[PDB]
């Protein structure tokens, strides 16, 4: 019935094990 | 201004009255007497010669739309031809002067297809809401027959009519059902005048006036009074409606038309006799006989020689005037024919039974039309059989009734034309007139009208019979020579006193000026000598405006001298005393007031009653007929009310007649008949407006005996027998058998059915009976009182229903009147109406409403529910006083001494005299009482002051002080509203930061920045919650325990809601001052109390040092008026207090600012907008704006709303919460700039004002609450502080308020607003609390320990003083030992049983892990049992949302109205459903809120602000739930808690992509980035800046700011180590030590979007056993550059062991980081 409201260069990197949970579909 | 005799001016008579003065015959025409009396015959004359290029409008010929609705005919005729384009192209007013018959109905439905036809939607569909018609008609029998018809017509457009006859309530709902209503003048205009037309107003388009030139006929000023109602209105409102007038050819149209606002050129159409569709000849017939027998007798013969002509040939219809004289006369007829020559036997022609067969198979009947129907003769009259009327309509339509004779109803009841129609006797009983007189001359037109069929007739003659004497009357009426007058003379001053009631007429040049609309005024205009107005004095006034102004003048007189309207002759204001608003709403002359008031007296018995009603001016002119003399005596010696004073006079009479109609006596006399009616119709109205006059003169007895007699009128009961009546269905002789035992009625209720039965000796339906009994309805009253003051109480009222609801019996709603009586009862303290819903029915209604007394007390006042409309059906509660301790005398207020102003050189220090020298140079004297005592000496100071007075200096002087004292100090300042807070805070930054350069601070929520603030500002602006937090732990925290000055303002709120809290902390900081040894200086400001002492004694304020000032001490002189609204209804009370604005911004404040505080958001526009049409309605336009529109348009630019631009280009301007904070600033800018004059804000907002105006309007003093679902009243403080806007001391000499309420509370707002008003705490109630905070800082260590610190509380001082308020029993210490035990006692229990606090040996206490919980999070401590008892073990999102919609803390959220709707649209929205929820539960709301609000959709914008409100409270509650189920040692639930935190902030559901947070981010970027590779931030955060601008569309700011987001999402880095793992075993400490690193150093807070607030990262670990759901170790941390946190647990059996560390945000989703370590 209603709308749905929506809302430089960084590369700055290092070595990392860069590991995140997984989604686990909730 | 002369006085003019009405008599005299008046034409008398009636419609007899002819403006005709000779009445010339047509050339078709002749006149012949034979014997006495004389026939003049008048041939039809031949239709008129069509013009050249004239033809008729085929129907297909039309706009499309209006083809349907004109079925089955082929052509429009000649007329309707004529009309048709006016009718249905243009939006003109018309007027249509046609011969009756010729189809203007059928011009009607024309206009009402146009109006239909501007709402043609889409898709063949019509606007059903959009518009409303009105069609107004002279006759009811008229109505009923339009309604039909139009219905019928109008069918396939999906529109319904409906008549507008019932109840005014029930007609509330019939005009909101329909789209047009059909209905008699009287009943329009009574709806009109009860106000019941307001709602729908403005979608009345289109009015059509039939038979409009029945002006004549004396209902000319219910006519005139409407149209020009109508027409003033117009021009009022500058709104358009179209009216369309039908009236006969008569003279003087042209007049009619002017009246009308017609234009003669267009809209007005006037066609004479000839236009007549089928041509009919007019006979008459004059009798000159004069004694009555033979002139009756005459009349038959004449009847049947007439009826001979059209024997075998034509239908005849024949009408006589009375129901029993169709018989009568058919049956003479049919005798006179039958027994000479026997005519019968051609007056039917059976022809053989060519046609009779049909007749001799209808003779099965079981009436009189059995006896006649085989002749032919038939009798159609109103009652007979609703199947014997169609049943004869039908037959007649077929040519089979060769005479039928029937009543006036058929004529306007049934379009059933005829060949040869004869009208006999034109003499009618008129009981109005109470004598026999003519008919009326619009019935005989109308009756002519249906002679001759349209199309099987060339030409039909129609004979009327009426006395000689009134021949040339009729004649000149039909023959078209009998112009029109006014009669407006005679009804004038009921005519003015509805004017003055409505509001329209304000003053006397009102008045004069809404006569010139009348028709009257037209009339005198043309004919001056006819009205008694001479040539020459035509010729001294063109427009006649003196004369008119006498007429006011001698109107208002008699107005004046009734009592009805105050009326001065120095101004020529009219002020509506009540008497006059009860006359005008029920159609009450002014003599009949007159009456009432001289004859009603409180002592009035019943008897004297039915006199009294007997008397009144209404039936002035009924008398006794002589015939039916015998006749009321019999009837006199069975009524059972003796009436004395009594010698068969008219009273005598009426009272008579109204006692039969009461018993339901049966009466053998026609003519009693219709007085009968008219004084029963009457009847209804006058009882109950002398119970209106007696219900506010506040008289005991006679307002019950008065309702008592309404009920019994509309019943037809009395009330000795046995109420079981009401109920239809009960046979009769069971209730006469149920009366012949003398069983009082409620000893039917304990009775089961079968002992009913067995009591009645009839069981078979000893159930039935039962199931009435426990119909009737009955409720059940407790009464709860405090005491107020020593004068008034404040009683509650708990009313519960007793009784099964049925919606046949009852209805929709049922209504009851409350009222308060004194112990004589002869008197009624106060009176309040009360409704009764059938949805919430047996549901518990609480009504708080406040009764004076005075010193010596008596015994008891009775409190009586009686319902409004079922008899003996009352229940009454004594209130009993001999337990009343009444509150301590409060001492007098501090004079205000006559001192020497202050120069402000008086402060020492030149840089402090820099502050002020510059605004004044002198001190008000209250603050130069006060500057000696604050600024020049240290001790605890309390100042109370009307709001308004500048105390906030006095605050200064203490800080300045301090200041002097000591060149770095403390002080805070503590007020309890949050806008007052940022307010003071503005003006302090102005005024100490930037001149003395100290440091000055505001608190925010988080706890940190306030320990940062406290420690490095010297002025700490806060507010109680703000405050109470910080200073709960003030033992560990040194800079609460030190600070040098503590000021609180508005003292007296802790009366009010959040009151306790603001008591607390006073309290604390009493303790905290007396335990560390070094005074601190308590500065106390508030608005004048009457119980100052106790205040002063409770901060410990001395005797010498308690400042106390009477309201009447403010600097600037307040003048309060009172407006009392004696309506219940809200929205109608709203409505008709719209106008009042207006007329008191005119009266009171013309040229200076003014402020209007409405009751909710929605209602601020609809003020704004009504106060502007009536400014535009006035000769005065935007007068409100006094600056240029050319200034305005800068400003206007930055607006964004429509509607507020527009007010404003006008001078009006309207503030609410909805408004941006920069449109708010700008608004109350322009009015203090002076640009604007008027402004409209909401209550709610009152507090959020820095602009003062010389009037405040008040406009309902009442809310709607959703929670309670009932209307309650705004606190006192906030009227007060409302009332303290007026205040303008550097121009302004005094200022004004109008508060306008409803009547009930009229009273009470006297009461307190013009003295000191007492406060009393509330702590008792909300004290569960404080105590379980106190207990975990472990200040409260036992029961002994919360009793010594209730000492220290507000309430300790009260309750020695007020006892009763708290339900003490008595005064002594003992009492007061025992209640604070009783109360410590109960608190404590509570605690324990919801595990916050543990009691040993039921003497000590200790905190519990929930308690610590609780009070960290300042949380509620039953949303903590809450969470305890319903989280488990495997509680998804899911079921936490539905938990943390549970939380109390948002049962304080608004439910406004009509939000139902919205929400169950919205319930259906949302991705997880409820189980069958309650719309009006806000925790209901709040869940579905928070559902939308993830969801990322958008609601519309006044349901918005809610959803800010619910996320702002939602994290701390999150938080909680997360601490809870660590607590419980679950892993699952705590982990979907923390994501539920995360999801709440970026507000976007957990099966939805991380993509979504990204700014100016959509489903179909996120799609393009899907099938790329691209799942993570991280990733863009790693992409080669081309790729992310080529694969997802920027701009500049595109890329720019969500490449900067991407700099503010954190990622961090981290490494965790276990001690010693090697050297670990079983159930030894088990140590992890965890490194984090942020390589970026963190700029700013969270970059939440759609999260209002400003928030921080928080962070959370987490040592875990997936495979066990166990959560073994748990910390919450903020991560600033770096961290090093260290994690203990014990370690399980049997060695080795793999648990899993979570590492969880909870502001950004995706960054949670899992690491799998072993052990052993």
């Amino acid at each position: 019935f209603k709308e749905k409201t929506v809302t430089k260069k960084r590369r700055t990197e290092n070595g990392k094990s860069r590991n995140l949970r997984q989604r686990g579909d909730d | 201004r002369q006085v003019l005799d009405l008599e005299d001016l008046v034409f008398t008579q009636g419609s007899h009255f002819m403006a005709n003065k000779r009445c010339q015959l047509p050339d078709g025409s002749f006149r012949r007497q034979r014997k006495g009396y004389e026939e003049v015959h008048v041939p039809a004359l031949k239709p008129k010669p069509f013009g050249s290029e004239e033809q008729l409008l085929p129907v297909e010929k039309l706009p499309k739309y209006a083809q349907a609705g004109f079925e089955g005919f082929k052509t429009l005729n000649r007329i309707q031809s004529k009309l048709y384009r006016a009718a249905l192209e243009t939006d003109e007013n018309l007027l249509l002067c046609a011969p009756t018959g010729a189809g203007k109905t059928n011009v009607a439905l024309m206009c009402m297809l146009r109006e239909i036809g501007k709402h043609i939607n889409m898709d063949g569909t019509i606007n059903v809401d959009d518009f409303k018609i009105i069609y107004i008609a002279p006759m009811r029998s008229l109505v009923q027959e339009m309604v039909g018809s139009f219905g019928k017509r109008l069918a396939t457009y999906g529109i319904t009519v409906a008549e507008l006859t019932g109840d005014h309530q029930l007609c509330k709902e019939e005009i909101s059902a329909t789209q047009i209503i059909v209905c008699t003048p009287e009943k329009w205009d009574i709806i009109t005048r009860k106000g019941g037309e307001r709602t729908y107003t403005q979608l009345v388009r289109l009015i059509i006036l039939d038979e409009i030139h029945l002006l004549h006929d004396d209902r000319g000023p219910v006519l005139e009074a409407l149209v020009a109602r109508a027409i003033r209105n117009i021009e009022m409102t500058q709104e358009d409606v179209r009216l369309i007038g039908l009236s006969a050819t008569l003279p003087n149209y042209e007049d009619v038309a002017t009246f009308l606002r017609v234009d003669p050129a267009k809209g007005l159409f006037y066609f004479d006799n000839s236009f007549r569709p089928v041509p009919l000849e007019q006979t008459y017939v004059g009798i000159t006989e004069k004694k009555a027998i033979k002139r009756f007798q005459i009349m038959n013969e004449i009847v049947y020689e007439k009826i001979m002509e059209h024997a075998g040939k034509n239908q005849v219809l024949v009408f006589v005037h009375s129901r029993k004289e169709t018989g009568k006369t058919a049956r003479a007829i049919r005798d006179m024919c039958l027994e000479k020559d026997t005519l019968g036997l051609f007056l039917r022609e059976g022809s053989a039974s060519t046609e009779v067969l049909r007749t001799e198979a209808e003779q099965c009947k079981n009436l009189e039309l059995k006896d006649l129907l085989p002749y032919g003769f038939a009798i159609h009259h109103a009652g007979m059989t609703r199947v014997d009327r169609t049943l004869v309509e039908d037959l007649f339509a077929d040519k089979h009734i060769q005479v039928l004779v029937s009543t006036a109803t058929l004529a306007w009841g049934v379009n059933l034309p005829a060949h040869t129609v004869i009208i006999k006797g034109t003499q009618v009983y008129s009981p109005e007139k109470g004598r026999w007189t003519e008919l009326g001359a619009l019935d005989i037109l109308q009756m002519l009208g249906r002679a001759g069929r349209p199309q099987y007739d060339t030409k039909g003659e129609g004979i009327l019979i009426t006395s000689h004497g009134e021949l040339q009357y009729y004649l000149s009426l039909l023959n078209q020579q009998l112009p029109i007058e006014s009669q407006m003379v005679s009804k004038l001053p009921d005519m003015l006193n509805a004017e003055i009631v409505l509001g329209n007429v304000q003053n006397a040049k009102d008045a004069v000026n809404w006569l010139g609309y009348a028709y009257l005024y037209i009339r005198m205009l043309r004919s001056p000598t006819l009205y008694g107005i001479s040539h020459d004095d035509l010729k001294g006034d063109p427009l006649l405006d003196q004369r008119r102004l006498d007429l006011v003048h001698t109107a208002a007189l008699m107005l004046d001298k009734n009592n009805l309207v105050k009326y001065d002759k120095k101004t020529g204001n009219f002020q509506v005393t009540e008497l006059g608003r009860i006359a005008s709403h029920y159609y009450i002359t002014n003599d009949t007031v007159q009456t009432y008031n001289q004859l009603l007296k409180p002592t009035l018995s019943e008897i004297e009653l039915f006199r009294v009603f007997s008397l009144s001016s209404e039936f002035k002119n009924i008398t006794v007929r002589e015939e039916e003399k015998l006749e009321l005596q019999k009837l006199l010696e069975r009524v059972p009310i003796p009436v004395k004073e009594s010698i068969e006079e008219p009273s005598a009479k009426i009272n008579v007649l109204l006692q039969a109609f009461i018993s339901q006596l049966k009466l053998e006399g026609f003519a009693l008949m219709a007085d009968m009616v008219y004084v029963t119709q009457s009847a209804g109205r006058l009882m109950r407006a002398i119970f209106e006059i007696v219900l506010n003169r506040g008289w005991a007895q006679l307002t019950d005996k008065t309702l008592n007699l309404c009920k019994m009128i509309d019943k037809r009961m009395w009330q000795s027998m046995c109420p079981l009546r009401q109920f239809r269905k009960l046979p009769e002789e069971v209730v006469k058998k149920i009366e012949k035992k003398n069983f009082p009625f409620e000893r039917l209720y304990d009775l089961n059915h079968n002992e009913i039965g067995e009591l009645i000796r009839m069981p078979k339906m000893g159930k039935t009976i039962h199931k009435y009994v426990h119909l009737f309805p009955k409720l059940e009253l407790s009464v709860h009182l405090q005491p107020i003051t020593r004068s008034t109480l404040k009683v509650e009222l708990t009313i519960t229903p007793d009784f099964q609801w049925d919606e046949k019996v009852h209805g929709s709603s049922e209504a009851f009147w409350i009222l308060v009586e004194d112990v004589d009862s002869e008197v009624i303290l106060h009176h309040e109406y009360f409704l009764l819903k059938a949805k919430y029915a047996q549901d518990e209604h609480l009504i708080t409403f406040f009764v004076p007394v005075f010193e010596p007390l008596p015994p008891q006042y009775f409190i009586r529910v009686v319902s409004d409309r079922w008899l003996s059906c009352e229940t009454q509660l004594p209130v009993s006083f001999r337990h009343l301790i009444l509150p301590e005398k409060y001492p007098p207020p501090t004079e205000l001494l006559d001192l020497q102003p202050l120069p402000v050189s008086a402060l020492r220090n030149s840089a402090f005299e820099s502050l002020y020298q510059d605004k004044f140079p002198f001190f008000n004297p209250i603050q130069t009482q006060v500057f000696n005592t604050v600024y020049n000496s240290d001790d605890n100071v309390f100042v109370g002051a009307p709001t308004g007075s500048g105390k906030t200096i006095c605050a200064e002087f203490a800080i300045l002080r301090m200041l002097l004292q000591s060149s770095e100090g403390r002080c805070v300042y503590i007020t309890p509203m949050e806008a007052l807070a940022e307010q003071v805070y503005m003006d302090w930054y102005e005024k100490f930061q930037d001149r003395l350069n100290k440091k000055v601070v505001l608190l925010t929520g988080e706890t940190s920045t306030d320990l940062k603030l406290l420690g490095k500002g010297n002025i700490i602006i806060s507010t109680p919650e703000k405050w109470d937090i910080l200073s709960r732990r003030w033992k560990q925290r040194k800079n609460v325990q030190n600070i040098n000055l503590f000021v609180v303002d508005e003292v007296h709120l802790i009366g009010g809601e959040n009151g306790p809290v603001l008591e607390v902390i006073c309290s604390r900081m009493r303790y905290i001052s007396s335990q560390i040894e070094r005074p601190i200086r308590i500065v106390a400001l508030s608005s004048s109390l009457s119980n100052a002492k106790d205040v002063a004694h409770w901060l410990g304020c001395s005797a010498t040092s308690t400042f106390n000032f009477h309201p009447n001490v403010r600097p600037v002189p307040l003048e309060l008026h009172i407006q009392g609204f004696n309506i219940s209804h809200t929205q109608t009370r709203l409505l008709s207090m719209a106008k009042p604005v207006y007329h008191a911004i005119t009266k009171h404040s013309p040229k200076k600012p003014v402020i209007v505080f409405v009751p909710s958001r929605k209602q601020t526009r609809l003020t704004a907008i009504d106060i502007l049409t009536t400014c535009a309605a006035d000769i005065q336009r935007q007068r409100f704006l006094h600056c240029t529109e050319k200034d305005l348009i800068p400003y206007l630019e930055k607006l964004s709303d429509s509607t507020l631009k527009e007010t404003l280009l006008n001078g009006v301007g309207y503030l609410h919460e909805g408004l941006s904070p920069m449109e708010r600033r700008l608004v109350e800018q322009l009015f203090s700039s002076g640009a604007i004059q008027v402004v409209v804000a909401s209550r709610s907002l009152c507090w959020g004002m820095n602009v003062a105006a010389h009037l405040v309007i008040i406009m309902d003093t009442q809310y709607y609450n959703g929670k309670i679902h009932a209307y309650v009243d705004y606190p006192i403080y906030d009227v007060l502080q409302m009332v303290g806007h007026a205040n303008r001391p550097l121009q302004d000499d005094e200022g004004r308020c109008v508060i306008m309420c409803q009547g009930s509370k009229k009273d009470f707002f006297k009461k307190f607003l013009y003295e000191p008003l007492p406060v009393e705490s509330h702590l008792d109630h909300c004290m569960h609390d404080h105590f379980n905070a106190e207990i975990v800082t472990k200040t409260i260590e036992n029961k002994q320990d919360a009793v010594d610190y209730l000492t220290w509380t507000f309430l300790y001082r009260r309750m020695t003083q007020n006892p009763n308020y708290y339900n003490l029993q008595g005064i002594s210490h003992r009492h007061l030992s025992d209640h604070l035990s009783e109360l410590v006692e109960q608190t404590l229990s509570d605690l324990e049983q919801s595990k916050c606090i543990s009691i040993e040996d039921e003497m000590d206490v200790a905190p519990l892990n929930l308690g610590m919980i609780a009070a960290y999070y300042y949380i509620n401590y039953t949303t903590i049992e809450l969470f305890s008892m319903s989280l488990n073990a495997k509680t998804k999102v899911r079921g936490l949302i539905e938990i943390i919609s549970n939380a109390a803390e948002y049962e304080n959220i608004p439910i406004r109205h009509h939000e139902d709707n919205l929400l169950r649209q919205l319930a259906q929205k949302v991705p997880h459903k409820l189980n069958n929820p309650k719309f009006n539960d806000p925790h209901v709301k709040t869940n579905l809120l928070l559902q939308a609000h993830l969801s990322r959709m958008q609601l519309s914008a006044e349901l918005q602000s809610d959803t800010e409100e619910i996320l702002s409270k939602a994290i701390r509650l999150i938080q909680a739930c997360v601490d809870v189920l660590s607590s419980n040692g679950w892993l699952s639930p705590a982990l979907a808690a923390m994501e539920l935190a995360q999801m709440v902030t970026q507000a976007m559901w957990s099966k939805d992509s991380y993509l979504k947070q990204l700014p100016h981010f959509t489903s179909e970027h996120i799609k393009r980035c899907t099938d790329k590779g691209v799942e993570s931030v991280f990733d863009i955060m790693e992409m080669e800046d081309e790729e992310r601008n080529a694969l997802l569309q920027l701009t500049d700011s595109q890329i720019a700011d969500v490449a900067r987001f991407c700099n503010r999402y954190p990622n961090i880095e981290l490494s965790y180590e276990v001690v010693d793992k090697d050297s670990i075993r079983s159930g030894g400490p088990v140590v992890v030590l965890v490194q984090l690193e942020r390589e970026e150093e963190v700029t700013g807070p969270v970059i939440a979007p759609l999260f209002p607030q400003k928030r921080e990262e928080g962070w959370w670990v987490v040592i875990g056993d997936a495979k066990s759901n166990s959560l073994i170790s748990i910390k919450r941390l903020t991560l600033q550059q770096k961290a090093k946190v260290k994690l203990d647990f014990v370690a399980p059996a049997t060695g080795a062991h793999n648990y899993t560390l979570y590492f969880m945000s909870d502001a950004y989703m995706g960054c949670d980081q899992e690491y799998k370590f072993s052990v052993d």
